[PDB]
């Protein structure tokens, strides 16, 4: 019954421009951590392409 | 509050501007000219000394 375009767009913009550094962590540091502990596991990795 | 609106984000790349858009798609922009600041200039002067 009321226009929500202005408020809907504002909320979406804030989520798009949030200062999260998880994406840069997953791309750079997470692979290194997984590679380091991999040879030490009791159950060695088992993967499919 | 002073500068709190700006610290809710990454301050390494800051700028200020505003715009609005018509229904046919035209846009109008306002980019204010940054004036000088005596305090920042004095701080740099102390750095040289």
């Amino acid at each position: 019954t009321q226009s929500l375009v202005s408020s809907m767009r504002g909320t979406l913009d804030k989520l798009k421009l949030i200062k999260s550094m998880t994406p840069m962590y997953l791309q750079q540091l997470a692979p290194v951590e997984l590679a380091v502990i991999a040879p030490m596991l009791p159950f060695p990795p088992f993967q499919v392409p | 509050m002073l500068l709190e609106p700006l610290l809710s984000g990454d301050p390494r790349m800051t700028q200020l501007a505003i715009q609005y858009q018509q229904y046919n798609g035209r846009t109008f922009n306002i980019i204010p000219e940054m004036p000088g600041s005596v305090i920042a200039d004095c701080v740099q002067l102390t750095a040289e000394v």
